[PDB]
RNA sequence: AGUGGGGAAAGGUUCCAUGUCAACAGCAGUUGGACAUGGGUUAGUCGAUCCUAAGAGAUGGGGAAGCUCCGUUUCAACGUGCUUGAUUUUUCAGGCCAACCAUCGAAAGGGAAUCCGGUUAAAAUUCCGGAACUUGGAUAUGGAUUCUUCACGGCAACGUAACUGAAUGUGGAGACGUCGGCGUGAGCCCUGGGAGGAGUUAUCUUUUCUUCUUAACAGCUUAUCACCCUGGAAUUGGUUUAUCCGGAGAUGGGGUCUUAUGGCUGGAAGAGCGCGGUAAUUUUGCCGCGUCCGGUGCGCUUACGACGGUCCUUGAAAAUCCACAGGAAGGAAUAGUUUUCAUGCCAAGUCGUACUCAUAACCGCAGCAGGUCUCCAAGGUUAACAGCCUCUAGUUGAUAGAAUAAUGUAGAUAAGGGAAGUCGGCAAAAUAGAUCCGUAACUUCGGGAUAAGGAUUGGCUCUAAGGAUCGGUUUAACGAUCAACUUAGAACUGGUACGGACAAGGGGAAUCUGACUGUCUAAUUAAAACAUAGCAUUG
RNA sequence: AAUAGGGUGAAGCCAGAGGAAACUCUGGUGGAGGCUCGUAGCGGUUCUGACGUGCAAAUCGAUCGUCGAAUUUGGGUAUAGG
């Protein structure tokens, strides 16, 4: 599994022709000194590698979720 | 302090093998573990590998020598004999 | 009786030489046009220890005169030869330590090693550490040279036969006592199975002509004829004399 | 409870010792410990300028 | 403490049957078989380890890019920097001295 | 051993198949004289030879 | 250093489930490695297969009456050669080489590639789930590069996503002995806070035990050594536990590189672990919470790193992979090249895989106190992996009952004497650890030596000594914080005991003999016999 | 492929002292050796112990030799009846 950091790079990758499905994982965490925050992991399963994008902001995650191609099957965990 | 009066390097042999055999061993074993002057770089960094093989640590020059010294007296004499015969032959 | 230890060695079962660790056969170059008419130059890459040998060996790289390739030769290292030295071999090679010259090209008194018995056999005489061959004189009409060998024998060889200038390296090895059975064990671990040796007088009469007796003793003269047969030649074979060597020979 | 007793020094008398002085505390370890303490201080003083490189070299060979 | 077993039929501590001990996500402790450590690429002139070249077991070099296996210079992955510098200087000085030795024997082919 | 050749394993399959008891319907044949398998082999008692 | 958990050899179904007691398990038997019936061993990644080792062994040949013997490139015309442009004319045109080259020979050598969780009555690195990798083949898109055609940057070490390279040549890796200390990591051991669970609780104990884990693989980052630039050194400096380096360029300043190792992240919490609440004959669950942050070290094991010693000993080969030198050939502009950059497509056949590895699965006629190669290795005491007790795991198996004469076998003790016994101190006893003191003749000066001979040793309460990391005009000669067990001494104390079990030399004066270490009569002789270095003779 | 834990303390190296010199002395460091005590291992001294129709066609018990090298050992391989 390889990690992707740039969100723009991630959406173009999600429309690669070999991408079967995707996983959206929600992790409840805490900003150390701060308080609870909700991390979301977007995982795209390609032919060779699984690509993970970590989005610590719960709102840009929701926008990203509506920015993925509608054809991909998405499993919510 | 001085640890041994006379055995030196052969104190590793204890009392065995005979004093005559141990003191005769001491001369050649001091010679074979010494550092010699490199005729190439000038440092005292030439040490023995196997018998007849003498390497310099600094300039990494290896020279063929004697069993326990870099040069035997017989070889040094031959070099001068060869040097001598070379001068007359080449005028 | 039984086959004695002399006779079991010819079959060579456990008496072959231990050669796994050997670094190649020490030979001169094959005598070619360049050595026969002029000289060729090579460079020393290595001077290495050869197991079972007191003399170190030198690996010398020459160019091949006829095809684009490097040829590595295994010479017997003469003392004073160093890594990176240029070695010159041939009729026109100069009188420097390590150069390979025909015997006729060396003046009287020249110390030479790895000498050819016959022209082109690539070295037969004076190959062990500290040993050498002295050139005593020349016979130009028949093209032959007289030399003195390490055993003290004088020999006449073709002047076209080659030799290496200098003394074989590693001499003085015998000056130090071994001091231990283990040292001889390690010495012969890479030579052959000839150590340790049981005295024939300590065997039974089946095992040896010296075996037997209610005391350990040979019983008959230990000088054996040259014309004796295998199984009898144990002791001093064709001995011209016995006893402490007194005076000059 | 023993480890506090042994830290306070109990059960360490001559009748409680089976190894030699050097197996219990090697003299080579004590020497190495000491000479690293001395070398570390000398570089601290020379690097702070409290002593110069000439006094440093003499004391390095003395240590 | 938990103890481990070999993972293969070889029961002997040979050079190719070396193991490491690793803790699993199950909180268990298993032996993990390690591959032999790679040796460094070495200089063909001086025998020193060449800088800038990855140290891998030989078959692993075929499937990795060229920048890992070379240095942008003459004799890049074969000789060290200092050994090429001596080659360049030696080649230059020796080829220059050949000219001096040639001209000197054309001057002596008109005076001697 | 666990590591065995095919030729060995094929002999061990035949050795297992030859170690059956006699099928009981064989005693009912007319003029049948065989009452039991007289060539039984236990692994610990008599060894094969592989 | 197991009666634990696996394996190699060897066995071959002994493995698992069901039934079962005629024989076998030297009593028994409802039990079994017995008997009967069924079931069970899943691989591109684990081994074979490939390579070569000591060695074995065809061929041309040469011997031999011959079975056959020799020889391994040998007095040999030794390629079932390759590489292209092709040609579709299934013909060719040619271009290169052919020192060496049949082959077998390793389940411990060499060697392409897999991990975790879960799963069975019995299989699992093989199955399920997920996540990867290698080799071979095919191949398009993106990127890269070119009008200065086959890329740029850096003084340099060298850096980069790529970024032509034939014949031929050269290197590297493959690839290696042994010992010693130092350093670092990992696992284990020890330990703090906090969040759970269990035990003790007459009394004490903020207590005792336990869960708090993170794979292969991918990215970023991380280095001693080595190297580069600068600079030019005696008042010689730098420096290791261990003394080596420097005008052949040190110290200083700044950089480059290499596996190993750590860190962060993806894999990955969804897994696994620990709790609480529940569904229900119930296949099997479902729900909720936590799974966090540290410290310590002459600790143990092991790997790596930089070093030092050693040898009349210098410590495999080959398969295989890569790089370089070289400059053949082929290459753009209205377009050219390349699959050593990324991504994408297809495939990986054959045989082994259960179980035992031993006081019951092997060999010793056997379920035999014997023999048989190897991996992992907790706490206390301790120098210690010894001995003794314990945690995990595993066993509680050895016919049994009742008695306790003689004589036994194994083991203890004994008044006074102390070898008078006896061939003979055989056997037993005595000594025994550690600290301090002290230690003869003789000697090859190395030893003798733990010579001999003396003293001390518990427990408790104290005292003293020995470090680390930071903080600034050189009184930091000090403060702050942290930290390991070592050493020395004192007071008190007790039926004078104290290496309290365990563990653990008796010593001395001489003669004969072999110098020593070493070796042999497996199964009556271990010696003064053999060997050995040294010495000498012979060819 | 395998070999606990200790003892001794050889070269080399550092510091100090004495001497006119040649040199010597002292305190450390260091970690040599077919060195040593002693496990495993390998061996097999004595009890002339046990047993001696044995557990065993060579074992058992204590005691003992050696235990870093001429060490121990697996597998492959070679040598074959005068
Ligand atoms: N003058 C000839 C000398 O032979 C010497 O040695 C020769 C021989 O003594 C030596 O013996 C070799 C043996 O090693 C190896 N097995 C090869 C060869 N068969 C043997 O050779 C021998 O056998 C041959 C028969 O073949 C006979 O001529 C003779 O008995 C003998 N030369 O091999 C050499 C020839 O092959 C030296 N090489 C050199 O001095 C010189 O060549
Ligand atoms: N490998 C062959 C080589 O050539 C030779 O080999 C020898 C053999 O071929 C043959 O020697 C025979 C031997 O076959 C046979 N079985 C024993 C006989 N004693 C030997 O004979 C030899 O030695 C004797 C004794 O000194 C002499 O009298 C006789 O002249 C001599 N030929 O002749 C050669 C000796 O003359 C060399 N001895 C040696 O380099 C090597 O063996
Ligand atoms: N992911 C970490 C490392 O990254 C490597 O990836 C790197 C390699 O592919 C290549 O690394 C180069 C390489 O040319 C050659 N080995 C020399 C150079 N020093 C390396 O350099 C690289 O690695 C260093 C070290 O972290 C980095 O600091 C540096 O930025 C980076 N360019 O360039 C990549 C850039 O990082 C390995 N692929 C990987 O297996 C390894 O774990
Ligand atoms: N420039 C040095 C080179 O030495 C070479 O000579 C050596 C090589 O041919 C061969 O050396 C091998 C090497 O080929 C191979 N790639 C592995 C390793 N690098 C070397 O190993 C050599 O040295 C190591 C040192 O520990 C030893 O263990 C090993 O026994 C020895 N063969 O063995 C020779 C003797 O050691 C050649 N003369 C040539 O390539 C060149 O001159
Ligand atoms: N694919 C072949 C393999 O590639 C490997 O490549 C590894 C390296 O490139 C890189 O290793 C880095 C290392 O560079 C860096 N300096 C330290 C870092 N901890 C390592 O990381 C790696 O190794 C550690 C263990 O040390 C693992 O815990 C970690 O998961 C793993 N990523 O990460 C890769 C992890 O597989 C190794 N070179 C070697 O095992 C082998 O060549
Ligand atoms: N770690 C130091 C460095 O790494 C290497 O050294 C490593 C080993 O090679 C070295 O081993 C020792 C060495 O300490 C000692 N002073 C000399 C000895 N000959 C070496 O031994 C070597 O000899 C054999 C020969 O067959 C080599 O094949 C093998 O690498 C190594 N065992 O010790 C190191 C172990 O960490 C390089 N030699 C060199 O770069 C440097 O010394
Ligand atoms: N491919 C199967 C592999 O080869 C063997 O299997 C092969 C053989 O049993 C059999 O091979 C026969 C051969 O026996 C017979 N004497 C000649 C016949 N032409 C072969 O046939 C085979 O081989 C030819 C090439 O020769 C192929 O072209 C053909 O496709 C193949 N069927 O045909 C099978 C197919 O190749 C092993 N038995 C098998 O275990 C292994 O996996
Ligand atoms: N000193 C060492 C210790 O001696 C201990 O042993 C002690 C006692 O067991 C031993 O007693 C032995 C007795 O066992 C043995 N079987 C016979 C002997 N007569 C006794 O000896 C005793 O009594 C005699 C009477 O004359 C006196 O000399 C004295 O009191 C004592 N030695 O006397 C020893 C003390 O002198 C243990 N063996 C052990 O802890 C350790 O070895
Ligand atoms: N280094 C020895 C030390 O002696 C210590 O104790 C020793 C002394 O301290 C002590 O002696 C003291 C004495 O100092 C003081 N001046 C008088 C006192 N009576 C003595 O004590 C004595 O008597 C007392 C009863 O009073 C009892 O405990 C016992 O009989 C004895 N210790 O008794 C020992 C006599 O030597 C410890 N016993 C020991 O652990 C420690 O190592
Ligand atoms: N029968 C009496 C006892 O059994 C012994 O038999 C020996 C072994 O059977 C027994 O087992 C050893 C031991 O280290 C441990 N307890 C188990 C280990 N697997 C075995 O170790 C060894 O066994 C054999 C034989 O010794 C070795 O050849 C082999 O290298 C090794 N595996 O240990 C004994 C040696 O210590 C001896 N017969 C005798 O000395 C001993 O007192
Ligand atoms: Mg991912
Ligand atoms: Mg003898
Ligand atoms: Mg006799
Ligand atoms: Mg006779
Ligand atoms: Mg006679
Ligand atoms: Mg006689
Ligand atoms: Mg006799
Ligand atoms: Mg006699
Ligand atoms: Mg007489
Ligand atoms: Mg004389
Ligand atoms: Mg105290
Ligand atoms: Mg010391
Ligand atoms: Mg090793
Ligand atoms: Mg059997
Ligand atoms: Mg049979
Ligand atoms: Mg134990
Ligand atoms: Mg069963
Ligand atoms: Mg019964
Ligand atoms: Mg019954
Ligand atoms: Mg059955
Ligand atoms: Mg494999
Ligand atoms: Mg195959
Ligand atoms: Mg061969
Ligand atoms: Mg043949
Ligand atoms: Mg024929
Ligand atoms: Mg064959
Ligand atoms: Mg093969
Ligand atoms: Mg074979
Ligand atoms: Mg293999
Ligand atoms: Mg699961
Ligand atoms: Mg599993
Ligand atoms: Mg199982
Ligand atoms: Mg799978
Ligand atoms: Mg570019
Ligand atoms: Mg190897
Ligand atoms: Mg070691
Ligand atoms: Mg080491
Ligand atoms: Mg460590
Ligand atoms: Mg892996
Ligand atoms: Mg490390
Ligand atoms: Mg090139
Ligand atoms: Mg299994
Ligand atoms: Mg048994
Ligand atoms: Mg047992
Ligand atoms: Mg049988
Ligand atoms: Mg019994
Ligand atoms: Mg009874
Ligand atoms: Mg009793
Ligand atoms: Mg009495
Ligand atoms: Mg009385
Ligand atoms: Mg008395
Ligand atoms: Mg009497
Ligand atoms: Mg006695
Ligand atoms: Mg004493
Ligand atoms: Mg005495
Ligand atoms: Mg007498
Ligand atoms: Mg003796
Ligand atoms: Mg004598
Ligand atoms: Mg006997
Ligand atoms: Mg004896
Ligand atoms: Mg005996
Ligand atoms: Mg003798
Ligand atoms: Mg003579
Ligand atoms: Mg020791
Ligand atoms: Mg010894
Ligand atoms: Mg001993
Ligand atoms: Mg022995
Ligand atoms: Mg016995
Ligand atoms: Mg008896
Ligand atoms: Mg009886
Ligand atoms: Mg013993
Ligand atoms: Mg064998
Ligand atoms: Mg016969
Ligand atoms: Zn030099
Ligand atoms: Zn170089």
């Amino acid at each position: 599994a390889r990690e992707i950091k740039d969100i723009k790079e991630f959406v173009e990758l999600a429309r690669r022709s070999d991408i079967k499905s995707a996983i959206v994982k929600v992790n409840a965490k805490v900003n150390a000194n701060g308080k609870k925050f909700k991390q979301t992991k977007f995982k795209v399963r390609g032919s060779r590698y699984q690509y993970t994008l970590v989005v610590n902001d719960a709102s840009k995650a929701k926008k990203l979720q509506q920015s993925l191609p509608p054809t991909l099957k998405i499993t919510n965990l | 302090t001085k640890r041994t009066k006379k055995v030196g390097i052969t104190g590793k042999f204890g009392v065995r093998y005979g004093s005559s055999l141990r003191r005769q061993t001491k001369k050649l074993e001091v010679q074979q573990h010494a550092k010699y002057d490199c005729s190439f770089c000038g440092k005292r960094t030439v040490q023995r590998g196997a018998t007849g093989i003498w390497n310099c640590k600094s300039c990494k020059k290896t020279v063929a020598g004697g069993a326990y010294t870099v040069s035997t007296a017989a070889a040094a004499t031959v070099r001068s004999t060869i040097r001598r015969l070379r001068e007359l032959a080449e005028a | 009786g039984r086959v004695i230890r002399n006779q079991r060695k010819g079959a060579g079962s456990i008496f072959t030489s231990h050669t796994r660790l050997r670094k190649g056969a020490a030979k001169l170059r094959t005598l070619d046009y360049a050595e026969r008419h002029g000289y060729i130059r090579g460079v020393v890459k290595q001077i290495i220890h050869d197991p079972g040998r007191g003399a170190p060996l030198a690996k010398v790289a020459f160019r091949d005169p006829y095809k684009y390739k490097l040829r590595e030769e295994t010479f017997i290292a003469n003392e004073g030869v160093y890594t990176g030295q240029f070695i010159y071999a041939g009729k026109k090679a100069s009188l420097n330590v390590g150069n390979i010259l025909p015997l006729g090209a060396c003046p009287e008194g020249t110390i030479v090693s790895n000498v050819e018995e016959k022209v082109g056999d690539r070295g037969a005489l004076g190959r062990t550490s500290g040993n050498y061959v002295i050139i005593i004189g020349h016979n130009p009409d028949e093209n032959k040279t007289r030399v003195k060998l390490p055993s003290g024998a004088k020999k006449i060889i073709s002047s076209d036969a080659r030799g290496v200038i200098g003394v074989v390296a590693g001499g003085g090895r015998i000056d130090k006592p071994l001091l231990k059975a283990g040292r001889a064990f390690h010495k012969y671990k890479v030579k052959r199975n000839s150590w340790p040796k049981t005295r024939g007088v300590a065997m039974n009469p089946v095992d040896h002509p010296h075996g037997g007796g209610n005391h350990q003793h040979i019983g008959k003269a230990s000088t054996i004829s040259r014309g004796a047969v295998s199984g009898q030649k144990a002791g001093l074979i064709a001995a011209r004399r016995t006893g402490l060597l007194r005076g000059t020979q | 409870a023993l480890k506090e007793s042994k830290r306070a020094g109990r059960h360490m008398g001559y009748g409680k010792r089976k190894g030699t002085k050097d197996a219990r505390m090697p003299s080579q370890v004590l020497w190495m410990r000491r000479l690293r303490v001395l070398r570390k201080l000398l570089a601290k003083y020379r690097d702070a300028g409290k002593i110069d490189k000439h006094l440093y070299h003499n004391l390095y060979k003395a240590a | 403490a938990q103890r481990v077993t070999y993972r293969r039929r070889n029961p002997y501590n040979t050079r190719s049957n070396k193991i490491k001990v690793v803790k699993t996500p199950g909180g268990k402790l298993v032996a993990q078989h390690v591959k032999k450590a790679a040796s460094r690429v070495k200089c063909g002139d001086c025998g020193s380890a060449l800088a800038g070249i990855s140290t891998l077991r030989p078959r692993q070099y075929a499937q990795v890019s060229k920048t890992h296996k070379t240095v942008q210079r003459a004799y890049g992955g074969s000789r060290c920097a200092n050994c090429v510098k001596e080659r360049i200087v030696r080649a230059f000085l020796i080829e220059e001295q050949k000219i001096v030795k040639r001209v000197l024997k054309e001057q002596q082919d008109k005076e001697k | 051993p666990s590591q065995k050749s095919f030729r060995t394993k094929q002999k061990l399959a035949k050795a297992q198949k030859q170690n059956r008891p006699l099928p009981q319907w064989i005693r009912l044949r007319t003029d049948n004289k065989i009452r039991y398998n007289a060539k039984r082999r236990h692994w610990r008692r008599t060894k094969l030879g592989i």
